[PDB]
């Protein structure tokens, strides 16, 4: 359930 | 910096700040050219919302100290808005300005003044890669519609699927994984849709909990939903847009 | 070779039959579910029996058992959830399913808004239960009481029972068959006695010390001041609460300590 | 042989809500005379809580000696008060029967035919501490309108260890402020304002207050129409309430607290 890939963020 | 609110989008404000505390423990405060951006960003850095007020929002609008980026505990800023009740009866103008301390004044009625001096810590311009013209589906409904469609799932439900199934359905389906659970499927027709480009078969899964926060800010302002995505691991993209009011919801979705 | 299928299109009826499950699930977390042609059960077994005339509530039904009964235990807050999407709906289909595994499937026409139909639809997971133990699973006999008389109203008793509970776990209940009723707790510090009056009886004091946790449990979930509430008790072993409103009979039985 | 205290209540409620303004610790002290009963709460000995409903309430009241008093489980004695809830409207009466020291506190309440017997022990007293408050030597005192104070004292920035009040002719005249962590929160009643039905500020006072202690005058403030807010020449803080009862009498609760230093 809570095995989403990290968003990329700016830093 | 300084912004002013008055009237009837002091709620809407505060609507706002409740819909981004559902999604992230920290406010990120970005006074920008184009309107006031507050952002928030999960614990697990796989979701991302952020809203933008244009210009017009607000009675006055100050950017720039003649750049200011913000990070608040949204505890302390949840407390400071929380409960609409005593922000439409009792609030008129709302004041947010900026040092030391963030503050936010509220003048009541009666020439009662509420003053809140909130620490902050300077951060970096909490920004998501995303872009809704870079994915290939698309859906659009007003709030509504979505929020009759996410009804007959639990409150508890954290994960949902959405896909497109035979003959133009939306269909959602509840996700678990593997001691048995109740599955809920809920299917919709393209009728109610006011625009649907999405290839049958296609089906990403997100996270229910947040989709809901900002749905329940769009449902009263009766705003349009859309949401963009792409392949399964890709980010779904969920935006509102008024001629005040600029907000999106970007969440991670599962793999393979 | 078990087959089901039940099918509701009336709106009071939906309402009745959803309050019922509402009732289930704060009476208990998993309970048996029983499908028999002509009525619906829920059983508990602290014992609690329910009884429902089919035909009071369904427009279709369909009840095929190989060797005519067929239990299956559920998580009521599973069919609870699954009615509560009904509130308004225009179709209520109900079947058993074996897709992924044995389940209680509720199909929900919602209420279209326009245009196309909304349909919901809930897998509710199920356990089916062999006739080796449909015996240990039947309505509990009341054998005779000591005393028979009639419930005050239940909001009253419910209120009261509430504020003791504060104070002690145990309670004494003791009935007379001239129309008296007793509830009574006692404490190092506190005793309080209430006394109910002219209650009537159907046609010496027998009393039992039970949880009042489990009276309240009673009480509590209680939909309506029913249209007949009694309370037969056999002394200091059982008290047994006889409940019929509405076309729904509701048996709850609490033992003694 | 005879009773050392019996009160009768057509409404038992006429005497509950007012208790409910006192109700923050397990015990509380019962003083019966000749004009009512005091019921005394007090903790810390910093903080006390006073209710004195007058024998005007009463439809039966009477004592012995002059003096009658008993330590009693505020908490206990609040439930079989409210054993019959709250319905819609058929009333609820009480008969409240003390024998003397050594035999329990009696009540008997009644709705609708069905009676309640509440027999609750007693305890000797602990010696309940004088706040010595004088008019005489209070320096600042304001009279506000509750309705609008109940949001100040229930929105509280509880991580905050004290209260700080401050009153005073000049601005910002009537403010309220709370320290807590990454926020310091402030609140201001100017002295023309509505809400504010009397302002005799002589000189500016700041005082601060465990915040512990003051948040269960809130039971008080929810109950009363207006609230009196009184300081002294030694910091001490007075809040004098209003409560109305459903008979359309008038009875007072009050609460002190030392300041903290």
């Amino acid at each position: 359930t809570s095995k989403f890939p990290h968003l990329t963020f700016e830093s | 910096m300084k912004c002013l609110v008055t009237g009837g989008n002091v709620k809407v404000l505060g609507k706002a700040v409740h819909s981004l505390s559902r999604i992230g423990d920290e406010l990120y405060l970005e006074p920008l050219e184009d309107g006031l951006s507050l952002r928030t960003v999960n614990s697990s850095r796989s979701a991302y919302a952020c809203f933008l007020f244009a210009p017009l929002f607000f009675q006055q609008y100050q950017a720039a100290t003649p750049l200011l980026r913000c990070k608040i505990l949204m505890k302390s800023f949840l407390s400071v808005f929380r409960s609409l009740a005593m922000l439409e009866k009792t609030v008129e103008k709302c004041c947010i300005s900026l040092s030391s301390r963030l503050v936010v004044q509220l003048h009541c009625k009666f020439g009662v003044r509420k003053t809140h001096n909130l620490s902050f810590q300077d951060c970096e311009s909490l920004q998501a890669v995303f872009d809704p013209a870079s994915c290939p589906h698309m859906l659009r409904a007003p709030a509504r519609v979505l929020g009759e469609a996410v009804l007959p799932f639990s409150p508890a439900l954290a994960e949902v699927t959405l896909g497109i199934g035979r003959g133009r359905r939306v269909i959602l389906r509840s996700y678990h994984e593997e001691a048995k659970a109740m599955v809920t499927e809920m299917c919709l027709g393209e009728e109610d849709f006011q625009q649907l480009q999405a290839q049958e078969g296609v089906a990403i899964t997100f996270c229910l909990k947040e989709f809901r926060g900002l749905l329940s800010f769009a449902e009263s302002a009766n705003l349009n939903l859309s949401i963009h995505f792409d392949a399964p691991g890709r980010p779904a993209i969920f935006t509102i847009k008024d001629s005040l009011l600029d907000g999106h919801f970007v969440l991670a979705t599962l793999s393979d | 070779h078990h087959k089901f299928r039940a099918k509701i299109v009336d709106g009071a009826c939906l309402n009745h039959f959803t309050r019922i499950s509402n009732m289930i699930a704060k009476l208990a977390k998993t309970c048996t579910l029983r499908i028999s042609p002509d009525k619906l059960n829920f059983i508990l077994c602290v014992s609690m029996w329910c009884e429902l005339e089919q035909e009071n509530f369904f427009n279709e039904f369909q009840m095929e058992g190989v060797s005519n009964e067929i239990y299956l235990e559920l998580t009521s807050e599973n069919l609870s959830r699954a009615l509560k999407t009904a509130q308004n709906a225009r179709a209520l289909k109900i079947k058993l399913t074996n897709k992924h595994f044995p389940c209680l499937t509720v199909s929900v026409e919602l209420l279209s808004m326009s245009s196309s139909s909304r349909i919901v639809t809930h897998d509710i997971p199920i356990k089916v239960i062999p006739r080796k133990l449909w015996k240990d699973l039947q309505e509990p006999v009341v054998p005779d009481p000591d005393v028979s008389i009639y419930l005050p109203v239940l909001k009253t008793m419910k209120s009261v029972v509430e504020k003791m509970k504060n104070i002690s776990n145990h309670l004494v209940i003791e009935a007379n068959l001239d129309g008296e009723l007793n509830l009574k707790i006692e404490t190092e510090l506190v005793c309080v006695t209430t006394h109910f009056k002219d209650l009537g009886n159907p046609p010496h004091m027998a009393e039992v010390h039970i949880d009042i946790r489990k009276l309240l449990q009673f009480l509590a979930g209680q939909q309506v001041n029913p249209t007949k509430a009694l309370c037969n008790i056999v002394n200091n072993k059982m008290v047994h609460f006889d409940l019929l409103h509405e076309d729904v009979s509701l048996q709850y039985f609490i033992p003694a300590l | 042989d005879q009773y050392s205290l019996v009160a009768s209540l057509d409404n038992v409620r006429n005497l509950s809500t007012i208790l409910k303004a006192i109700h923050f610790r397990e015990h509380a002290t019962c003083f019966a005379t000749k004009n009512g009963i005091k019921v005394t709460v007090e903790n810390a000995k910093c903080v006390q809580a006073n209710a004195a409903i007058q024998a005007g309430i009463f439809q039966e009241f009477k004592v012995q000696e002059e003096s009658v008093t008993f330590r009693i489980n505020l908490t206990v004695l609040l439930d079989c008060l409210s054993i019959f809830g709250s319905s819609p409207g058929t009333l609820t009466a009480l008969r409240m029967c003390y024998q003397g020291y050594g035999y329990p506190l009696m009540l008997f309440l009644e709705e609708g035919g069905v009676v309640t017997v509440c027999k609750i022990n007693t305890q000797e007293p602990e010696e309940t501490l004088d706040f010595d408050f004088c008019s005489t030597n209070v320096i600042n005192k304001i009279i506000l309108q509750s309705e609008g104070l109940r949001e100040a004292f229930s929105e509280l920035d509880m991580t905050s260890e004290v209260l700080q009040i401050t009153m005073s002719p000049d601005k910002p005249y009537f403010r309220l402020s709370t320290f807590g962590n990454a926020g310091s929160s402030h609140l201001d009643y100017p002295k023309d304002s509505d809400l504010m039905e009397a302002f005799h500020c002589n000189q500016t006072q700041v005082n601060r207050y465990k915040i512990s202690l003051l948040k269960p005058s809130t039971k008080a403030l929810v109950l009363s129409c207006k609230v009196s807010i009184r300081t002294d020449n030694r910091g001490f803080l007075s809040l004098q309430y209003a409560i109305r009862n459903e008979d359309g009498q008038i009875c007072a609760v009050e609460y002190y607290c030392c300041p903290d230093e």
